Formats: structure tokens, C-alpha cells, sequence
């Protein structure tokens, strides 16, 4: 359940 | 009825800043800097800006407009600005005006309305 | 990781219109005087703060109107009892831009401040009176402003007075009167600072223009002093040469003499330049003029030798063939010459005295070679010098006529030139001795006050002492 | 959602062709993450930024590229936080952290006081604060500094809703 | 560190006045001039010394009577800290002296022979440096001599291949081509890449001139590049700045490149364009390092290579390539590049394969004319929009130079008249619009309209025989305005003492009403106008006989028969005389409609490129 | 070519001065002036190129010293602008966080760093491994 980030950390999950 | 009231150090630096109607070209200052300070009367007309100025000590006390206006009329008004300065700092010089910021702009509001000269 | 590892890295080493009621006077003013300030499309607000009893109020509530009829375009005032209010009333209607009505503001007048006389006056200064004597008790009941401490109320009031002057030129003496009272303000504003006394030499200048009698007796009140600044001086000059007479002459011109030493070239030349103009008033100095401007043609000094022979074309204009015998001489300096008032000045007079030029064919030949590198205003002078030339010897000017006519007419760029050159290309062409009555005829010899501020443009200024007009020497339409 | 393949890499993914360039002997540590590899949430943001103000070592700090860059290094190799977060709005004046729960932005120093640390002749010509906004695409000099409101309002999103 | 210098520094600086200073400076100037001036018997270590506080005196501001002998006996040294003073000495203080020159001349050709790299670096910095005549009529034989030989190290290559190119821009008239260009050339095959920066500055510099003896440079300038653009990943170490390859060098063989017409052969072409495209494409790949300094250098090469291919003109791929990354960069957050970008499409404006392609981002430079708040980029928005300026650009175009002229610097105003002049006459579709313009013009402008400006509208109403009563009608209109310029004074009264007819019959444009309106700004104006008017009122006078008897009026009036401008004067008296003294007929003649303007060059030009 | 190369500071004194042309002296003072009153007045929103007097200059403020380049109009901005800071961070690796002061007290060694990254008025060396090794091999000679 990640944040408002760039690409490749919407790529870890959410 | 006048522009603006701008003074500088012998430098060339902007002590001082004050325009009472908005339609400035903004390189006012910068005419008055590279034109005069950096010429031969003390009326000149630069692209139909007229500036007046005066001298006291090495700085550089000087008036703006576009419009005709009483010659006479806006030098005694500068006269009266500079007497009422050395009345409050003794010597019209850079750190003089430099330390009292609120107190010259808060006065100058007093003595004129828009570019016109009022009584205190 | 710890913030220790990592410093150690980081680290380098509206609300204005619910006023209308306001009990507060001086915050209902600091209101309206904010409300010109804010710059916006979005504005009984302020006629409620005119219906005001307080006149501080009014006074900058007027003063509102105008800081907001700047920004967007699209009487009763000076009927109150306050001269302040009545007094901004007038003023932002002359930045904006009735003989009954005004019979107090001329006691508002009194009863005001010096800036507000300065409005009051700036704003009668327009008006004209119907009814001369009715209306004459204007400027009696306005002399007093005469001699006010401020230099404004006193330039002001000179230019009310000098515009309605215009009654009945011998009046009982009161013309006299107030001829002889214009007098001593005007002389002793030059006892004020260097910026006040130069508006003010340059509004006496335009008076002694205007009308000379006023100060006939002060020139040697202005007369040049050390410590006076170099504008000044110049003013000084100028009005020094109006007033000058018969008799003073011999004064002025043993000053001149010795401004003409001086180190500043402005100064300078437009001393050489009076020297010269002398002759118009008075003739008995002309040749020894003359004689001092010769010998400053030996000095050689460029700058002080082309405005010397400016002024003595003036004084050929002035004295037909008095001096003819100088010419040679002034020939002389032939490649000296590079400013193109003094190029057209010789030009001009080769041109009017070819008669006794033998060789004023090749002289102004000497000039065709550079005729597009020349100004226009050399040009023109140049063909109408060599027409002269040529109807005075039609028999060895051809070539030299019909090279200028076809140079202006085909090269030139200038509409202006081009016209005046097929003009004087047709009518040679039509009718030889009709041209000759045309151009060699006589003309009315020059005569008088030498700077000449224009007929018209004078009379316009007499009515803009107070404004920068009157400095300049220009119209509002030239700078606005 | 997944866990990181071609989709990005160094020549489609401007984070990837930054990481895989910087060597670990031009930053002073290992490039490599010692916690599994993971994204920035809004906990670890806030938890971050709270650790990074409470003991004096990013409040107050001048901005730099260097500065920001080990940074995202440093975090990115004791917590395998991916260099995809440190990101701030554009355009002159404050500057709003994109990802939410990070609470920190970016102001200007006043012209005053600028001029005011690069008075003296003795002052390190290639300091942060001796750059003049070098660093900067509008050339200010620009201060860390902490704000609680960016850890509930997300200001990013709110002035430039564009990116999301 | 010098021995007594930091003593005396910073005695200087703990001066709080300036005539202490003063005081200071001339103490320690006579200290130093009673040794060096009257004692000889001095130590090399000394003479640095107080020749290095003499320089130090001097680079403040002050005057220096001596210490040029003392220099140029440093000169000639074992030690190089002497020298080096020296030479620096010498070289920021530079006399006419003759002894002097043949004394430094001495020392530099023992230099140049002492096979010290160090000793012939300062020998070939200081003839760079100084570059007199007589040091190029000393050496500029020789230098082509150490440029190329087997016991030449790199340093001093490169030191002699610059020094000899200001003594080709020194001495031009002074210095052949002879032998060595073949192996002048080939130091571009050198591993050293200092020297090929240098060989590629000397190169470009010679072949202007000399452009055939140099056809060998752009074989080995396009493999090297390429070697260059291509190799970046690891190998060139020294020459890597902030991830770029060899920038300085890339730029420089791109410059190199420019000298001379596209590649005569296919083999060497096909590899410069697909350099070229090479280059394209890394600067639209995500950077490798976030820092300015990596971004300036490859844009640096970027803009060079676009410099390259606008001037090439032959591949349109990377014309339309480099047009669209200009107008990408058109909106880029640093200024420095939207300057760069506006600069740059505006010379590929030129090209005529992409002017639609740079007429794609018309809206996007107006938005920078009217958005951008340094003067500068908007002047290069306004080339552009010059640059772009066809058929169907010029309506919407001029407007917004018209807009944009009101509100913009006074500096400036001059030459956008100018140009706005040169768009009207050069797209008029309809000379109405041509006239509207530039009366528009005269409205904002006419302190900036030029003389040749308010010519060629009188010269084409006058060719232009279909527009003569717009013309007429509209500057009547307009000198009816409150306040209007002087400008269009002269040229209403031009063209209404010309085709004024061709509206008098109106009652409101009727010839008194015209007199009158032409004499209302009469005064106001200077000489030259109103002597226009004057011949203005004399052809009035011709052409209607109502305003006769009037207009002598004015003619015989003591302000015109006796003005003291000699033309004013001569006018009116000549026109005078044409009322009365001549006949009627004669009038008409002399007054005939005046002949069309014959085509000639637009002075309107030549005024924008004298600037 | 590069036409000059002035260190002046926001004071107006000159750190440094390498002309690669002929000027006459007064003609190098009111040069002085005249960039010196061009570049102390801009800011944030002005781009580090100013148009003046048929040339171009390239500057850089570092803390109290502008860095200007003076070239012709058709030389490249960014280069130079880039070789400002290449020559600024070989003066901080040779003078070990270098500052005004050092390029007061220790004047004469930036001439000839300055001749061995420009000469002729053209870049010369970039590399800053081979001209700080230069330097330090200076420095250990005579």
C-alpha cells in the first residue's frame, strides 16, 4: 500500500 | 499627477521606491540609473518620461511623470521632502535613509495622495 | 543508518464598502485612498463618502475619483466651505481635462496652502473672461499671490496674470502698473535653488519674448557669475542678448569676450552665437562683431568657428553686402567645415553672393560629390543654392543645375526633396525669367528676437508658464 | 501488483538510468539495498521525516543536487526505499513534496539573507549556499524545511493535480 | 608561496581609507624601486619576490615606472618559479620598448630549444599571450616546426598548435601554408585528446581561409567524433565530465564540420549522419546524472550538432529531428534553453525544408512573447516570429508585434518597427492593410519610425494608383485625432497636398477644412515639417481656388516672410510669388501630379542591418 | 574565440583579467565598467548570456565572484558556460575549497591555471585529472 510515487514503485505493489 | 518617487545612492543602487500610478515601465528606474547617474539639466525627457531630480550629499533624490506638470511645483515638492528629512535624520545620506525604512515611506505617504502634493 | 552517518554526508563545510457609515473619519479616508490602490475590474459606495461631512474626506475622496477614472474611464465640490477640498476639486479636473461661481474660489485661494494655490491657479490659468471691464478684477484680486514664498504659486500666478494682461494698453496706468509689478517676483525667484531658478530663467525668457518691456532695466541682473551652474548660464546668455540695448551692447559684448574663454564647448558656442546675433539690435558693433568673429575663425577651434559662421549667415541675411568682403576669407576654411548647419550656412550664402564668387560654380560643385551622405537639410539648401547660382550665370551653370535637379529628382529617397526638385526642374524648364522673379526676388530682410520662439507657440506657452511646456520650448503633443 | 520487470529499466525509467550509473565509490557506500527492495509509503514518509527534523540534520539545510541526490541514495541503501519519491513541484516559490506523507517542501531564502551568508571574502565558492540557485531550474536558493499540514493536506496533488 | 607578498596584501586590505592605501602602495613602491632602480647586485629568489608585489601593484590600478628589465632578467632562469613570474610580468604589462623585445625574444628562443616541456610551455603560453609583431616575425617559422616532430610531448603540441593560431590571427599576412599541414592534420589520430582539441581550434581557423589544403580533416573529425559519441560507457576516463563524453571536443569537431560543404563521400557521410542521429537520440534518453553541469554539456553538443546540420541543409530527418526538439525545448523550465531553442529554429527558419515545421510552434512563441519576463528571450521571440513571417502568417504576426510594441522596452522599439515595416511592404495582400499598419505604427511608435519608414509609405501610395484615396481618406481620419505625431503630420500632409483631391468634394473634408486642420499643427511641429506643409499649401493653392486668397493669407505674413530658417523662408516667398506674380497656368504646370517612384532597394533593410 | 576573461566580485574589484585581444587601456577600463554594471543587476528570471556591444557574455556568480566569459556572437553558450564550472572546480581541487581570498593572496597561480585551461582565446585542456596533475607537478619543481 504505496504513495503518490513514480513508476517503478507503483511496479513493488499498489 | 506624478509617477513615481525613486531615490539612489551615488552607486546607483534603488534606495527607495515609490509609484503611485501603475502604469510604469518598469525600466523607469533603470533610465533614470544608466541615463543620469551613471546629465546636463535637471529636468530631462527620456521617451516621454520627464524626470526631475536633486542632489543632497552624494544621493540622489529624483521624481517621474508623463503627464505636463507644474515644473516649479514638483522641485519645491522636492525641496519640501528634503528639508523635512534633514529635519528628521540631520544628513540626507545612504545609511540615514537606509535605517529608517517604515518611517520615510510612512511619511512620504503624509506629505503626497496619487502624485499629489498635500499638507501633513 | 543513523542521523549521525547521514549528517555527517549531508553536511557541506468586500469590507471596504461596509466602511460607507463608518464612524471613523480617518479610517473612512484610509478606506477610500486603499480602494484607488487596488487594481481591479470588480469595482452608493463612494458617493456616500462624498456625501460626507468630514472635508479631510472629500478632499480625498476626489482625489479617489481621478486614481480610479485612471484605471476606468467610463461641480457642486467647489461650492464647499473647505478651500483644501475646493482646491482638489479644481486639480482633478485639470488632470482629468462660470464667472459667478468662481467668486470665492479666489478667497479659497487665499485661504488655502501653497499647493493648493498652485492647483487653484493652474486651474483659473485656462479660463478666459468674457467681459473685460468686469473681469479685470481678476487679476487685481489675484496680485497678491505675487511673491509667495513657493516658486510655483508665483509662476503660476505670473501666467494667469501675463495671459489676461490683454486690456486696453494704456490704462490709467494700471497695464503700467501691472507691468511694473510682474517685475521683482520674477527677479527674485532667481534667489531660490538651481532647479527653481532655471524653470524660472526659462519662463522669463519666454516672457521677454513675449513682452519685452517687463524687465528692459535687469540685464545686467542676469548677467553670468562663476558659481552658476551651466544650464543656468545658458538661460542667463539667452535673456542677457533679449535685453541687451543700443548702449548695452558695449557691456554684454566685453562679457561675451571673456565667456569666450571659458572650457565648456556648450557655453561657449552659444556665446559665439550671441556675439554674433548682436547685430540685429544694434549695427555700429556689427563690423568690430565681425571682426572678433574672424579672428575666432584664426583661433580655429571647430566647435566655436561652425556656430561663428552660423551666426555670421545670419548677419549676411541681416546685412546685404555690408561684409562682403569676408567671404574669401570664410572660403577659406573649405574642409573645415562638418557640422551641417554651418555647411548649409555657407552653402546659402555662396549661393546669394556668386555675383561677386567668381568661382561659386566649383564651390558648390565641391559639395554635389557627397549629396546622399549630406543631411536633407544641407541638400535642400545645396539645390536651391545652385539654381540661384545658375540664373545668376545661365550661360556657365548648366551642367552643374541640371546634375542637382537630376540627383534630387531620381535618387533622392526623401519625397520632400524629390518634389521640391522636379518644382524647381519644371518651372526652370516653363519659364526662365519667371523662375529668376521667383527665386532671386527680394525678400523681407530678417529682424528680430534671434531664438524666435514661433508667433503661434509663443502665444500657446504665455498660457503654460507653470507646466513643463514652458521648459521645453515644446508642446504637450511633442511628450506625453 | 507485481514486483519490478521491463514495463521499468534504464533506458525507459529515469530513477533506473540515474541508479545504475552511480558508483559506491563516488558516494562514500554500498549502491545496494541492505533491506528487500520496496516502495515509499505514507508511514515510512512521515516516520522519515519526523527522524530527519527532530535531531537537527535536514531542517534548516540548503538545497542542493548533491545534497537531494545522497539523500535518496542513503535511504534508498538502509531502507531499500526505491529513489522514485523526492520529488517537488515546480515553478517559483515553495516547493510541495509530490508523495504524500513525506513533510517536507522546499521555500526560498530571502534575497537579504542570501546575500547576507555570501558577504565576506572567505566564503567556500562551491558551498550550497554560495551557488545562487545553480542547481535550481529557477534559480533560487531554496531551504529544507518541515511542515505538519503536508502530513494530512497533500498540497502536491491540490495546486498541480496534473501528475495524478 | 611568495615571501613577502602576503604581508603586503593584507596591509592593503586593513586599509580603511583609500588614501592610506595610496600612502601604502607608495611606500612599498619606493622600498621596491630604491632596490631594483639603483642596487644590482640582487638574488633570483628576490627578484620574483618584488616583481610579483610590482605585479600585484598594478593589478590594483596603479601606475608602474620600472620593473621590466628585472622581469625580462628573470627571463633567462634553472629555477621555474622565476620564470614564471617573469613571463607573467611581461606579459600582463606590455610597452613599446625595442630592447625589451629583443631581450624577451632572446629568452624565448632559448626556451624554445632547451627541450624542457616546461620551458617551451611558458615560451609558446607567452607568445599566445602577448602576440607582437615581432615575436611572429621571431617565430612563426618555428612553431610549425615544434608542432609536429617525435620529440614533441603533448602539452607542448597543443601549447604551439594554439600559439601558432594567434599568430595566424595576428599576422595573417605573415605566415604560409608550406609543409607541415599534412602532419597537422593527422594529430587528430592522436590518443591525447587535448591536442586534438587544440589541432581542431588551429584547423578551423585556417581552413576559412585555406579550406583546400585542410579536405584530410573531416575523414579523421567525423571517425574521432564518432568514436567519441559512440564509446561513452566506459572507456574515455579523463574526458568523461558529468557522464558526457569528450563535450568541448564534440563541440569543436562540429564547428570543425561547419567549414565545409556536407562530406564528399558516401563512406564518410553515411557515418557523420548517423552520428548526428546518435546524438539525437542520447539527448531524449533518460540522463545518467541529475546534475545541471551533465545537462549544459550534452545540450552544448546537442545545439552544435543542430548548428552542424542547419548549416549542411541536406538531411531533412534531422532538420524535422532538430525542429522538434527545439520546439521541446521551447517550453522547458530552464531559461537558458528556451533562449538557446528560440535562438536556434530561428536560423532554421532559414532552411527551406523546415519553415512549416518552425511554423508549427507559432502559438507557442507568441505565448512566450507575451509570457516571459526577460527582455531578452522575447527580442528572440521576436526574430522568430520574423523568421517564421510568410503570406499566411504576416495578418496575425504583425498584430502581435503591433500589441507587443506598446508596452515593450524603448531600447528595442526601433528595430521592431523596422522589421513590422519590412513584413508589411514584403506580405502585403492588400496595401490597405499595408497602409493601416504603418499608420498603426506611427499611433505607438514615431519617435521609432525612421525616416525611411514614413518614405516608403509615401513612395508606394504614390506607385500604388488603387489606394491613393484610402490612403487619403484614412490620415485624414487620423490627423483628426486628438493628438497625433509629428510623423503623421509629414505624411498626411504629404498625401493630402498630393490626392486630397480625392476626398475634397465631402463637405467635412473639404479643402478649408483641410487648411485649417494641416495650419492647427503647424507651429507644433519643427522646420522640416512644416516646410512639407508649406509646399503642401502652395499645391493647395493649385489645386483648389477657394483657399487662394487665404492661404497667401498666411503666405506674406510676417512670421513666414520674414522666418529665419533660410528654408522656410525661400519657400514661402517662392510659393508667394507663384500666387501672384506668376501666371495661372504655370502653377498647374510647375504643380503638376508628381511621376511614380522608380523601384529601388528598400532602404528599410539597410537601416535594420547597419544595426 | 573567446575574446576575454574577467573575475570581478559584486564590490567591483577585479580578480581577474585575461585579454586575448588588442584593447586600449581606457578601452579595457570601460569594458570593466560596463560588465560589471550588466551583470551585478540580474537575477533568478535572466539567463546567464547578455548581449552587448557586438558580443556575448557567458557568466557565473559563485558566492561573491562573477565568472563572466566575454565571446563572439557565434560561439556556444552552454559550452563555456560549462567551462566556467570545469575551471571553478579545478580551482577548488588545487586550492582545497577555494575561495575569493585565495585568488587574492595567491594571484599569480591562477594565471597560469587559467593558461593551461584557455590559451590563445580558445579552451585549451578540460581534462581535470591531466591539469591538476600538471599543477601538482609544478608545484614540487623548482
Amino acid at each position: 500500500r504505496m504513495s503518490q510515487i513514480k513508476r517503478l514503485l507503483s511496479e513493488k505493489k499498489t | 499627477m506624478i509617477g513615481g518617487l525613486f531615490i539612489y545612492n551615488h552607486k546607483g543602487e534603488v534606495l527607495i521606491s515609490r509609484v503611485y500610478r501603475d502604469d510604469i515601465g518598469r525600466n523607469a528606474v533603470d533610465a533614470f540609473r544608466v541615463n543620469v547617474i551613471h546629465v546636463r539639466s535637471p529636468v530631462t525627457n527620456i521617451a516621454r518620461t520627464s524626470f526631475f531630480h536633486v542632489k543632497r550629499s552624494n544621493i540622489w533624490l529624483a521624481a517621474v511623470t508623463k503627464q505636463n506638470v507644474n515644473a516649479a511645483m514638483v522641485f519645491e515638492f522636492l525641496y519640501k521632502m528634503c528639508d523635512v528629512m534633514a529635519a528628521y535624520f540631520g544628513k540626507i545620506s545612504e545609511e540615514n535613509i537606509k535605517n529608517n525604512f517604515v518611517l520615510i515611506y510612512e511619511l512620504l505617504d503624509e506629505i503626497l495622495d496619487f502624485g499629489y502634493p498635500q499638507n501633513s | 543508518g543513523e542521523i549521525s552517518e547521514l549528517k555527517a554526508e549531508l553536511n557541506n563545510e468586500n469590507s471596504f464598502v461596509k466602511d460607507c457609515e463608518d464612524p471613523n473619519p480617518l479610517i473612512r479616508a484610509l478606506a477610500v485612498r486603499t480602494m484607488g490602490c487596488i487594481r481591479v475590474d470588480k469595482i452608493e459606495p463612494l458617493r456616500k463618502c462624498l456625501k460626507d461631512e468630514d472635508p479631510y474626506v472629500r478632499k480625498t475622496a476626489a482625489v479617489c475619483v481621478a486614481k480610479l477614472h485612471d484605471i476606468n474611464a467610463q461641480r457642486d465640490l467647489i461650492a464647499d466651505s473647505n478651500p483644501m477640498v475646493v482646491a482638489n476639486a479644481v486639480a482633478a479636473l485639470s488632470e482629468i481635462s462660470n464667472p459667478q461661481n468662481i467668486n470665492k474660489l479666489l478667497t479659497a485661494l487665499n485661504e488655502c496652502t501653497e499647493w493648493g494655490q498652485i492647483f487653484i491657479l493652474d486651474c483659473l490659468s485656462n479660463y478666459n473672461p468674457k467681459d473685460d471691464r468686469e473681469a479685470q478684477s481678476i487679476c487685481e484680486r489675484v496680485t497678491p499671490r505675487l511673491s509667495h514664498a513657493n516658486s510655483a504659486v508665483v509662476l503660476s500666478a505670473v501666467k494667469v496674470l501675463m495671459k489676461f494682461l490683454e486690456l486696453l494698453p494704456k490704462d490709467s496706468d494700471y497695464y503700467n502698473m501691472l507691468l511694473k509689478k510682474l517685475a521683482p517676483p520674477l527677479v527674485t525667484l532667481l534667489s531660490g535653488e538651481p532647479e527653481v531658478q532655471y524653470v524660472a530663467l526659462r519662463n522669463i525668457n519666454l516672457i521677454v519674448q513675449k513682452r519685452p518691456e517687463i524687465l528692459k532695466q535687469e540685464i545686467k541682473v542676469f548677467f553670468v557669475k562663476y558659481n552658476d551652474p551651466i544650464y543656468v548660464k545658458l538661460e542667463k546668455l539667452d535673456i542677457m542678448i533679449r535685453l541687451a540695448s543700443q548702449a548695452n551692447i558695449a557691456q554684454v559684448l566685453a562679457e561675451l569676450k571673456e565667456y569666450a574663454t571659458e572650457v565648456d564647448v556648450d557655453f561657449v558656442r552659444k556665446a559665439v552665437r550671441a556675439i554674433g546675433r548682436c547685430a540685429i539690435k544694434v549695427e555700429q558693433s556689427a563690423e568690430r562683431c565681425v571682426s572678433t568673429l574672424l579672428d575666432l575663425i584664426q583661433t580655429k577651434v571647430n566647435y566655436v568657428v561652425q556656430e561663428a559662421i552660423v551666426v555670421i549667415r545670419d548677419i549676411f541675411r541681416k546685412h546685404p553686402n555690408k561684409y562682403e568682403s569676408i567671404i574669401a576669407t570664410l572660403c577659406g576654411n573649405l574642409d573645415s567645415l562638418d557640422e551641417p548647419d554651418a555647411r548649409a550656412a555657407m552653402i546659402w550664402i555662396v549661393g546669394e553672393y556668386a555675383e561677386r564668387i567668381d568661382n561659386a560654380d566649383e564651390l558648390l560643385e565641391s559639395f554635389l560629390e557627397g549629396f546622399h551622405d549630406e543631411s536633407t537639410q544641407v541638400q535642400l539648401t545645396l539645390l536651391t543654392a545652385i539654381v540661384k547660382l545658375f540664373l545668376k550665370k545661365p550661360s556657365e551653370t548648366q551642367e552643374l543645375v541640371q546634375q542637382v535637379l537630376s540627383l534630387a529628382t531620381q535618387d533622392s529617397d526623401n519625397p520632400d526633396l524629390r518634389d521640391r526638385g522636379y518644382i524647381y526642374w519644371r518651372l526652370l524648364s516653363t519659364d526662365p525669367v519667371t523662375a529668376k522673379e521667383v527665386v532671386l526676388s527680394e525678400k523681407p530682410l530678417i529682424s528680430e528676437e534671434t531664438d524666435l520662439i514661433e508667433p503661434t507657440l509663443l502665444d500657446e506657452l504665455i498660457c503654460h508658464i507653470g507646466s513643463l511646456a514652458s521648459v521645453y520650448h515644446k508642446p504637450p503633443n511633442a511628450f506625453v | 501488483s507485481r514486483d519490478l520487470e521491463k514495463h521499468n529499466t534504464a533506458a525507459n525509467n529515469a530513477a533506473c538510468a540515474w541508479l545504475e550509473a552511480q558508483e559506491e565509490e563516488e558516494v562514500g557506500f554500498p549502491v545496494t539495498p541492505q533491506v528487500p527492495l520496496r516502495p515509499m509509503t505514507y508511514k515510512a514518509a512521515v516516520d522519515l521525516s519526523h527522524f530527519l527534523k527532530e535531531k537537527g540534520g535536514l531542517e534548516g539545510l540548503i538545497h542542493s543536487q548533491r545534497r537531494q541526490d545522497i539523500l535518496d541514495l542513503w535511504i534508498y541503501h538502509t531502507q531499500g526505499y526505491f529513489p522514485d519519491w523526492q520529488n517537488y513541484t515546480p515553478g517559483p516559490g515553495v516547493r510541495y513534496p509530490l508523495t504524500f506523507g513525506w513533510c517536507y517542501k522546499l521555500v526560498p531564502v530571502e534575497p537579504d539573507k542570501v546575500e547576507e551568508a555570501n558577504k565576506g571574502e572567505n566564503t567556500s565558492l562551491l558551498h550550497p549556499v554560495s551557488l545562487h540557485g545553480m542547481d535550481d531550474p529557477e534559480r533560487e536558493v531554496l531551504e529544507w524545511r518541515f511542515d505538519s499540514r503536508l502530513a494530512f493536506h497533500h498540497v502536491a496533488r491540490e495546486l498541480h493535480p496534473e501528475y495524478f | 608561496g611568495m615571501r613577502g607578498l602576503a604581508v603586503f596584501i593584507s596591509d592593503i586590505r586593513n586599509c580603511k581609507s583609500k588614501e592610506a592605501e595610496i600612502k601604502r602602495i607608495n611606500k612599498e613602491l619606493a622600498n621596491i624601486r630604491s632596490k631594483f632602480k639603483g642596487d644590482k647586485a640582487l638574488d633570483g629568489y628576490s627578484k620574483k619576490k618584488y616583481v610579483c608585489k610590482l605585479l600585484f601593484i598594478f593589478l590594483l590600478g596603479h601606475d608602474i615606472d620600472f620593473g621590466h628589465m628585472e622581469a625580462v632578467n628573470l627571463l633567462s632562469s634553472n629555477r621555474y618559479t622565476e620564470k614564471q613570474i617573469g613571463y607573467l610580468f611581461i606579459s600582463v604589462l606590455v610597452n613599446s620598448n625595442s630592447e625589451l623585445i629583443r631581450l624577451i625574444n632572446n629568452a624565448i628562443k632559448n626556451d624554445l630549444a632547451s627541450r624542457n616541456p616546461t620551458f617551451m610551455g611558458l615560451a609558446l603560453h607567452c607568445i599566445a599571450n602577448v602576440g607582437s609583431r615581432e615575436m611572429a616575425e621571431a617565430f612563426a617559422g618555428e612553431i610549425p616546426k615544434i608542432l609536429v616532430a617525435g620529440d614533441t610531448m603533448d602539452s607542448v603540441k597543443q601549447s604551439a598548435a594554439l600559439c601558432l593560431l594567434r599568430l595566424y590571427r595576428t599576422s595573417p599576412d605573415l605566415v604560409p601554408m608550406g609543409d607541415w599541414t599534412s602532419r597537422v592534420v593527422h594529430l587528430l589520430n592522436d590518443q591525447h585528446l587535448g591536442v586534438v582539441t587544440a589541432a581542431t581550434s588551429l584547423i578551423t581557423t585556417l581552413a576559412q581561409k585555406n579550406p583546400e589544403e585542410f579536405k584530410t580533416s573531416v575523414s579523421l573529425a567525423v571517425s574521432r567524433l564518432s568514436r567519441i559519441v559512440t564509446s561513452a560507457s566506459t572507456d574515455l576516463q579523463d574526458y568523461t565530465y558529468y557522464f558526457v563524453p569528450a563535450p568541448w571536443l564534440s563541440v569543436k569537431l562540429l564547428r570543425l564540420l561547419q567549414c565545409y560543404p556536407p562530406p564528399e563521400d558516401p563512406a564518410v557521410r553515411g557515418r557523420l549522419t548517423e552520428c548526428l542521429e546518435t546524438i539525437l537520440n542520447k539527448a531524449q534518453e533518460p540522463p545518467k546524472s541529475k546534475k545541471v553541469q551533465h545537462s549544459n554539456a550534452k545540450n552544448a553538443v546537442l545545439f552544435e550538432a543542430i548548428s552542424l546540420i542547419i548549416h549542411h541543409d541536406s538531411e531533412p530527418n534531422l532538420l524535422v529531428r532538430a525542429c522538434n526538439q527545439l520546439g521541446q525545448f521551447l517550453q522547458h523550465r530552464e531559461t537558458n534553453l528556451r533562449y538557446l531553442a528560440l535562438e536556434s529554429m530561428c536560423t532554421l527558419a532559414s532552411s527551406e525544408f523546415s519553415h512549416e515545421a518552425v511554423k508549427t510552434h507559432i502559438e507557442t512563441v507568441i505565448n512566450a512573447l507575451k509570457t516571459e519576463r526577460d527582455v531578452s528571450v522575447r527580442q528572440r521571440a521576436v526574430d522568430l516570429l520574423y523568421a517564421m513571417c510568410d503570406r499566411s502568417n504576416a495578418q496575425q504576426i504583425v498584430a502581435e508585434m503591433l500589441s507587443y510594441l506598446e508596452t515593450a522596452d524603448y531600447s528595442i522599439r526601433e528595430e521592431i518597427v523596422l522589421k513590422v515595416a519590412i513584413l508589411a511592404e514584403k506580405y502585403a495582400v492588400d496595401y490597405t492593410w499595408y497602409v493601416d499598419t504603418i499608420l498603426n505604427l506611427i499611433r505607438i511608435a514615431g519617435d521609432y519610425v525612421s525616416e525611411e519608414v514614413w518614405y516608403r509609405v509615401i513612395q508606394i501610395v504614390i506607385n500604388r494608383d488603387d489606394v491613393q484615396g484610402y490612403a487619403a481618406k484614412t490620415v485624414f481620419e487620423a490627423l483628426q485625432a486628438p493628438a497625433c505625431h509629428e510623423n503623421l503630420v509629414k505624411v498626411g500632409g504629404y498625401i493630402l497636398g498630393e490626392f486630397g483631391n480625392l476626398i475634397a468634394g465631402d463637405p467635412r473634408s473639404s479643402p478649408l477644412i483641410q487648411f485649417n486642420l494641416l495650419h492647427s499643427k503647424f507651429h507644433l511641429c519643427s522646420v522640416p515639417t512644416r516646410a512639407l506643409l508649406l509646399s503642401t499649401y502652395i499645391k493647395f493653392v493649385n489645386l483648389f481656388p477657394e483657399v487662394k486668397a487665404t492661404i497667401q493669407d498666411v503666405l506674406r505674413s510676417d512670421s513666414q516672410l520674414k522666418n529665419a530658417d533660410v528654408e522656410l523662408q525661400q519657400r514661402a516667398v517662392e510659393y508667394l510669388r507663384l500666387s501672384t506674380v506668376a501666371s495661372t497656368d504655370i502653377l498647374a504646370t510647375v504643380l503638376e501630379e508628381m511621376p511614380p517612384f522608380p523601384e529601388r532597394e528598400s532602404s528599410i533593410l539597410a537601416k535594420l542591418k547597419k544595426k | 574565440m573567446i575574446r576575454f576573461i574577467l573575475i570581478q566580485n559584486r564590490a567591483g574589484k577585479t580578480r581577474l583579467a585575461k585579454w586575448y585581444m588588442q584593447f586600449d587601456d581606457d578601452e579595457k577600463q570601460k569594458l570593466i565598467e560596463e560588465v560589471h554594471a550588466v551583470v551585478t543587476v540580474r537575477d533568478a528570471r535572466h539567463t546567464n548570456f547578455v548581449e552587448f556591444r557586438n558580443f556575448k557574455i557567458i557568466y557565473r556568480r559563485y558566492a561573491g565572484l562573477y565568472f563572466c566569459i566575454c565571446v563572439d556572437v557565434n560561439d556556444n553558450n552552454l559550452a563555456y558556460l560549462e567551462a566556467i564550472h570545469n575551471f571553478v572546480e579545478v580551482l577548488n581541487e588545487y586550492f582545497h575549497n577555494v575561495c575569493e581570498l585565495d585568488l587574492v593572496f595567491n594571484f599569480y597561480k591562477v594565471y597560469t591555471v587559467v593558461d593551461e585551461m584557455f590559451l590563445a582565446g580558445e579552451i585549451r585542456e578540460t581534462s581535470q585529472t591531466k591539469v591538476l596533475k600538471q599543477l601538482l607537478m609544478l608545484q614540487s619543481l623548482e
